[PDB]
């Protein structure tokens, strides 16, 4: 169940793709964009959980960017 | 564009992630995190698309880039 | 530069291997055991660093098992 | 056997890892961490050895199990 609107997520994806391809035209299967968004979301969610065990670990209850950054740093 | 990922979406994602309260600065942080991830995956999906001589990014193409 | 003595590390490795193979006889190239130990050490060292950023993150300076366990949990 | 990984070795490893002070309970924790890692890698090294019809674990065999 997707928490980001499909259209904002799709514009982004296209902008990103276009800033990489920079002129080479590619099509995206609707099922490619969808799979991507699942993965995009599912990554944010696990990343949020890990960063939150860090928060808790620091005695706090409010997620800080340093929680998210430590988590990423520990993932590699 | 990136500011098109909205504050409410970020909180739902965090909520689903079990986060209870969040700093105002999470919003822009979370956007930074997603721009980078999308750039990595997309660049790879497209590269494998291109490699196979196609011009249409598939769902196994994306799934490869995740791997 | 190896910080565990090669012989204690080798007995262990053999015991582990034998508890898996459980009768099937395999030989280890000296360079297999060595490569293993490098990896064994290098893993402990990175694991120690990551767990220590956790410690620091908790305001502390003394590494606790919970630091090491969180780190592993965040690695997956 | 596992108690054959000595307190001093664990501190040198931690020191190299930048740890400054450590709890007494690190020792047994670090041993638990190494037994598991060794069991994963070794079991894989040996499995790939076995697969290739050899009876001698090589250095690329170990290197595969790390991958």
């Amino acid at each position: 169940h997707l928490l980001i609107r499909k259209l904002p997520f799709s514009r982004l994806a296209r902008e990103i793709c276009v800033k990489f391809t920079r002129g080479v035209d590619f099509n995206w299967q609707a099922q490619a964009l969808l799979a991507l968004q699942e993965a995009a979301e599912a990554f944010l969610v696990h990343l949020f959980e890990d960063a939150y065990l860090l928060t808790l670990h620091a005695g706090r209850v409010t997620l800080f960017p340093k929680d998210v950054q430590l988590a990423r740093r520990i993932r590699g | 564009n990136i500011q098109g990922i909205t504050k409410p979406a970020i909180r739902r994602l965090a909520r689903r992630g079990g986060v209870k309260r969040i700093s105002g600065l999470i919003y822009e942080e979370t956007r930074g995190v997603l721009k980078v991830f999308l750039e990595n995956v997309i660049r790879d999906a497209v590269t494998y698309t291109e490699h196979a001589k196609r011009k249409t990014v598939t769902a196994m193409d994306v799934v490869y880039a995740l791997k």
